[PDB]
RNA sequence: CGACUCUCGGCAACGGAUAUCUCGGCUCUCGCAUCGAUGAAGAACGUAGCGAAAUGCGAUACCUGGUGUGAAUUGCAGAA
RNA sequence: GCGACGGGGCAUUGUAAGUGGCAGAGUGGCCUUGCUGCCACGAUCCACUGAGAUCCAGUCCCCGCGUCGCACGGAUUCGU
RNA sequence: CACCAAGUGUUGGAUUGUUCACCCACCAAUAGGGAACGUGAGCUGGGUUUAGACCGUCGUGAGACAGGUUAGUUUUACCCU
RNA sequence: UACUAUCCAGCGAAACCACAGCCAAGGGAACGGGCUUGGCGGAAUCAGCGGGGAAAGAAGACCCUGUUGAGCUUGACUCUA
RNA sequence: ACUGGUACGGACAAGGGGAAUCCGACUGUUUAAUUAAAACAAAGCAUUGCGAUGGUCCUCGCGGAUGCUGACGCAAUGUG
RNA sequence: GGAGGGCGCGGCGGCCGAUGCAAAACCCGGGGCGCGAGCCCGGGCGGAGCGGCCGUCGGUGCAGAUCUUGGUGGUAGUAGCAAAUAUUCAAAUGAGAACUUUGAAGGCCGAAGAGGAGAAAGGUUCCAUGUGAACGGCACUUGCACAUGGGUAAGCCGAUCCUAAGGGAAGGGGUAACCCCGGCAGAUAGCGCGAUCACGCGCAUCCCCGAAAGGGAAUCGGGUUAAGAUUUCCCGAGCCGGGAUGUGGCGGUUGACGGCGACGUUAGGAAGUCCGGAGACGCCGGCGGGGGCCUCGGGAAGAGUUAUCUUUUCUGCUUAACGGCCUGCCAACCCUGGAAACGGUUCAGCCGGAGGUAGGGUCCAGUGGCCGGAAGAGCACACGUCGCGCGGUGUCCGGUGCGCCCCCGGCGGCCCAUGAAAAUCCGGAGGACCGAGUACCGUUCACGCCCGGUCGUACUCAUAACCGCAUCAGGUCUCCAAGGUGAACAGCCUCUGGCCAAUGGAACAAUGUAGGCAAGGGAAGUCGGCAAAACGGAUCCGUAACUUCGGGAAAAGGAUUGGCU
RNA sequence: AAAGAUGGUGAACUAUGCCUGAGCGGGGCGAAGCCAGAGGAAACUCUGGUGGAGGCUCGAAGCGAUACUGACGUGCAAAUCGUUCGUCUGACUUGGGUAUAGGGGCGAAAGACUAAUCGAACCAUCUAGUAGCUGGUUCCCUCCGAAGUUUCCCUCAGGAU
RNA sequence: UACAGGCGAGAGACCGAUAGCGAACAAGUACCGCGAGGGAAAGAUGAAAAGGACUUUGAAAAGAGAGUCAAAGAGUGCUUG
C-alpha cells in the first residue's frame, strides 16, 4: 500500500477543479506519496509533476 | 406509503428532549414538562404505584449522603483539642 | 442554522466522547486483580446515545 | 476389497456442569435519631504524574486545617 | 503423427477506400470574357468493382509458411 | 338386441364460476365411472366464504339473508423417499 | 439474448427433526415408513423433481361448548351525568 | 428541384379507437402493510333554534368555544 | 386410588470413621451385591476437606410441560452470497495483490446527477501517523475499523434582539392537593421621562418565552491547513453601534439658501404631545429591464488534429464589497399650451375636460458606464532552479435573441377566498424653552480618537458517517443546474464534477427469472383481452347521432414527414 | 386466558387545524374583454382577429398506486423492486414552528388512524387477578383394589349425594 | 405501642454463582425504547508471577525446544473440567 488519498485533494484544492483531473506520475509514486502536506503539493505542481489533465 | 417503513423514515420532529433536573431526554418540549421529575414543577414527581427499578433511579446513588451523615453522628456541634505540639503534650496516651 | 448549539446537550457530547475511551493497561494491575473490562465505551455506528 | 454406515474405548478438542471454595446476598433480631433557602434530595461537567471506570473531591478540585496513629504509598516513576 | 494463419474452394451481403468523370438538382467567385473558360463547393450517381468485408468456431482443403511436436517425466494408481 | 373384449379412440366452439347443464357443428364414435367429491410448496383464484360497498326484503335497532351485485395478499423443498 | 441455476475458489445460514425412511393388500382410533402376509431388498452417490412424508409455518380464523370476554344496539335489568 | 433507402417523428420519445348498457353527476377523498370503488365528500335542493340576562357546547366553580360573529347568522352532536 | 415397608440427596443434634504417605469430585465395552430403589470395591484423573450409622428437618430425587436457561448436532459445507451497464492491463509496495495505490485503457451517473454544499441527525466519524487480533457476510498490506495525535478562533454569519400562532408566572377562584382558567383594588399601590435638585410631569391591559426558516444594526477580497473559509489567517478597503472629543465648516436676517415649481444641496434649533408612512406582505398569467450562464466574430498567449484536408478545433482573456461622478422607464408629479376630422393608450378602458396628445422639465436609482477599490490581486505564458521560488510580459475589443436560470419593475386575472403583527423606526404638524459677539448657539455634517462582551463554527449530509438491530436497492427539507437532438429541467449521448466497490473465475444444460422475434390464422384461448403487442409526435384534410351548446374533438378516418441544393 | 380497574406516558409516525416559509417543466383547449371590416337609415346582426380564463385536459419534477393477483415472498425491505399507470396550478404539494391525548383525540368516515401498537394505544401498578377447561406434575418394592351408576343442581365438559 | 427506610450492630437447622437481591464482579452499570419505563451477561492460575528470558521456524499470530513451578494433565480460554 502507498496512501496518495491524502495528495488527491489538496491538489484538487490548488488547481480548483476534480480529482479526476489531477494527474499523478506513474515514475514518481513514492516521492509524490512522500510530500503529505499542501505546501509540498504546490512545490509538485510547479514542476509539473502533478499536471491538470 | 404506509406502517412501520413509513412511520421510521421521517422523524424530523423532536417531543421527548434533555431535562435539565434529571439528566433524561423526558423533557415534553411543546408542553414544557418532564415525565420524569416535573422540570417546572413546585414538588418532584414522586409516585408509589411505579416499583422497584424506577424507585431506585430516584433514590440516587451519584448522592452525597455521607456529609449530611456527620451531624447525625455527633449530635452536638463543637469539640476542642490542639493537642501535639512540642512539649510532648498529651499526643501519646495510657 | 448551527447543529443543535444548546450547551445542556454539547456538554454531554464532550462527557461521553471523552468517556468511550479504552481501559487503561496499568489499573488492572492496581485494582488487585478482577477483569476491568470498561463497559462504557460505546461506538456510534451501533446503538444510540439518549440524553 | 479399501471406503461408507454404525458402535465403543483410550487420549483430546468442544462446553462450563459437578465438587470444593465465597471481603456477597438473604432473612430475623437489637441499638440509635439525626435533612433543607444557613442552598437539599438529585443531576451535570471537571480535577489524580501517567485513568476509561468505580470510588473520592470541587478552581482551596482522588484533597486542605486540626487531631489520632507513628512510616509508608507501590504498577512504575518520585520527594529525599 | 499433430497445430495457428494464409492461399484456393465453400458461404453471406451487395459493389468499399482511393481515383476519375458535359455523370449531378444546382449555386457561387475571378478573369484572358471562353462552339471544349477555369477554380472550387455540391445530397447523390457511375466507372475502375459481381466489388470490398467476413467465412470455422459445430464449413472444406492444402503438402505453402513457421513452431509445438521436450525420441513426454511432468502428475498418479493397481497383483490372481 | 346380445356376446368376447379397456387393445385403441371417445372431439371443437357459444353461454353460465358451475363440473353438470343447454345449444351449434363435425364424426367411426362424440360411452359412463373412480383414484382424499384425483389434481393449489403445479397454476389460476372466477364460484363458495372475511374485512369496503350498493340495492331489495326482514328487523324499533345493531345486524341478518339457503336473494342479487362489485373490488379484495395464494408463503416455504435445499431434507428423506 | 442477459442474469441465475449448475461447476469452482473464498464465504456461509435458516426453517425443520419421536425414531426414521421401497411397495401391495389386510385388519386396525374404521385411509400404514413401521404391524401382519406377500412382492422385494445398490454399497457410495449428483443433477432434477413436485406423488408422498395426512411435510413445514399458524393451540382452525369457521363450527360447537364455557355459567369466558369485549365492540355495537335497544322497547333488557339497574342506576346516572 | 434532384436523389436514396424494404424506406423518410426510420433511433430515442410517444393516446389503441369506436358503439351501447349499468352506476356515481363532476375534479377532489379514503381502508397506511390484501379492498381507490358504484363508498366518502360535493355544489344544489330541502332544513334549525336562540332576540341574547337567550341558543348550542366546555369547565365540577370562575373563565372559556360559537361569538373580533350575532337571524341573508350560527349551529343543529353537522340533520336529510 | 389407598394403605404398608424401604432407598437416595442436602443441612442440623448425637456417635464413629477417613485424609496431602493423596479428601471430595469426575472418568472407567473393570469386578461383585441387592427383586429394585441403589450399594460396594478396584484402576485412571485429581489436590483439601469428607462420609457412614442413630435422631431431627426440608427450597429433597425428573424425560417431557408448543417447558425455562446454557451448550451441541443432523440440516450443510447445502440454499445461497444473482438488482444498481463493467471491467482490464502494466508498474509501485509487500511475505502474499482480480479488489490497495499510481498510470494506461474501457466505461458509468448523464447536470431534477452517483454532483458541490447546508438544514435535520449523528458526534469526531474529518486528516495525519501507526496498522490487520476482532470487523468491512469475498479477499486484503487498504478502511468511515482498532491504536496514537491534531483540528472548529467572527463588532459585521447565525444564535442573541424582536414579535406571531401560541405558551406561561403574577391576581381572583375552584380544586385538600397536584393542577387549570388567566390577570386583578401594578386603575388617587409603579413602572417611564425631565431631573440632579428634589421635585414635578406622563402611562396599563402587563411581562418573558415563542420561527437557530418569519422579521432583522452592520464585510468584502486574496492567501492558507487535514477541512467549510464573507466565516480561519492576512493585506488592503469599509460599514454599524456606543463612547469620548478636537479641527474645519454650518447659524448675527438668530434657527441655510437657490430654483416658476416639481425640487436641489457637506450642516441648515426643536420639550410635552400628535399623526402618518416605513418594518409590511396572497396566488397565478403574460410583458419590461438587469445580472450571470448560452450562442458568436475579430484580436493576444498556450494546447490538439495535423497520411490527407481544413486561416479548422480546444483553452486563459478576470475585476469585488464599498465609495465618487454620471445614468432608469414605466409609475408619478411640475410648467407651457388649449384639443372635434377628438387624440394617446391596457390582457379589465384608462390619459384629457378637476387639462390631454404635443413641447420642455422633475422624481423613484434596479442597472450600466468611466474613475476610485484594484492589481499591489488573480489568470494564462515564457524562463529560472537563481532553490521553501528568480526576472519579465500579455491579460483586449466587438456582435446576436421567443435561448436558460434567477432577480427586479410596473401591469393584468382570481375571490360569498380581497391575502399578518412587533422589535426596528424616521418624518411632518407642534413651539415650549434656550439663543450669543468675541462669544454662544447648531452639533440629524465632514474629518480625527478609542472601544465593541456572551455562545456555535471539525465533517458527513447518505445505494456507507442520519433513521430502519445494519457499510439495508428503502426513506429523508433545501440552494447551483453545461452542450446537442428535441417542446423539454423528457429520453438518449456527452461536458464539468464523481465512481470504477457492486465477491471473482469457468461452463454458459434442462428448469427458472428478465428481455426479444416468429410463417399462415387472428381471442377460436380465458371467468374475463390480464399484459405482451399495435396505435402514438406533428401538419394538412376530414369529423358523428347527441348536448346543460360550453363540448364530444386529437371523435372516427386518412394523406404527409429525409438528406441536400 | 380474553379482560377489568388505577395512575401515568406518547401527535418525532400519522389524522386535522392554525401560523410562517418553500416548490409545481412544456403543451392541448381557446372563456370574459378588446379590435377592424361587413350588412342594416334604425333596432340590431354577421365574419376575421385579438386576448389568455378554468377545483379544465396531455404530461415532467412532486405527490399517489390500477393491473400483472409479475419479481421478491427464510426478501435489498416486519410491505420493497420492475413494468404498466392515476394526478400534476389547485378541495395543490411539502417542511419547520404551533394546537388537540385514551371512553380520549382526529376523521372529505375506512372503525380508519393516533411512533412496526388500535372494534378502545402503550407503560407500571392492583396482580402472584380468575378460568368446572388444555398441558405437565419428579425414588422403589409390597398387599388390597375401583367406577362412569342413584338422587339434586342455570345442571348435562363440573360439584353435592 | 410501631418499624420491609436511614445509620451502627448481633444472629439464622438461610443461599451457594442458571442459586441468592435486579446486581458476590464498574449495577440500577452496559444495553433496549421517542417516552412512561424495561434491564442483563459477567466470581476461582498459583504459596509466590515464579505471567514462559533465551534458541529456532514463521510475514505475523502462533508452534517446537528450553527456562519456571510441588504440579503447566495449572500459561491470565487459567482449580476441578
Amino acid at each position: 500500500m502507498v496512501s496518495l488519498k491524502l495528495q488527491k485533494r489538496l491538489a484538487s484544492s490548488v488547481l480548483k477543479c476534480g480529482k479526476g483531473k489531477v494527474w499523478l506520475d506513474p515514475n514518481e509514486v513514492n516521492e509524490i506519496s512522500m510530500a503529505n502536506s499542501r505546501q509540498n503539493i504546490r512545490k509538485l505542481v510547479k514542476d509539473g509533476f502533478i499536471i491538470r489533465k | 406509503m404506509g406502517k412501520g417503513t413509513g412511520s421510521f423514515g421521517k422523524r424530523r420532529n423532536k417531543t421527548h428532549t434533555l431535562c435539565v433536573r434529571c439528566g433524561r431526554r423526558s423533557f415534553h418540549l411543546q408542553k414544557s414538562t418532564c415525565s420524569s421529575c416535573g422540570y417546572p414543577a413546585a414538588r418532584i414527581r414522586k409516585y408509589n404505584w411505579s416499583v422497584k427499578a424506577i424507585r431506585r433511579k430516584t433514590t440516587g446513588t451519584g448522592r452525597m449522603r455521607y456529609m449530611r451523615h456527620v451531624p447525625r453522628r455527633f449530635k452536638s456541634n463543637f469539640r476542642e483539642g490542639t493537642e501535639a505540639t512540642p512539649r510532648k503534650r498529651a499526643a501519646a496516651a495510657n | 442554522m448551527p447543529s443543535h448549539k444548546t450547551f445542556r446537550i454539547k456538554q454531554k457530547l464532550a462527557k461521553k466522547q471523552r468517556q468511550n475511551r479504552p481501559i487503561p493497561y496499568w489499573i488492572r494491575m492496581r485494582t488487585d486483580n478482577t477483569i476491568r473490562y470498561n463497559a462504557k465505551r460505546r461506538h456510534w455506528r451501533r446503538t444510540k446515545l439518549g440524553f
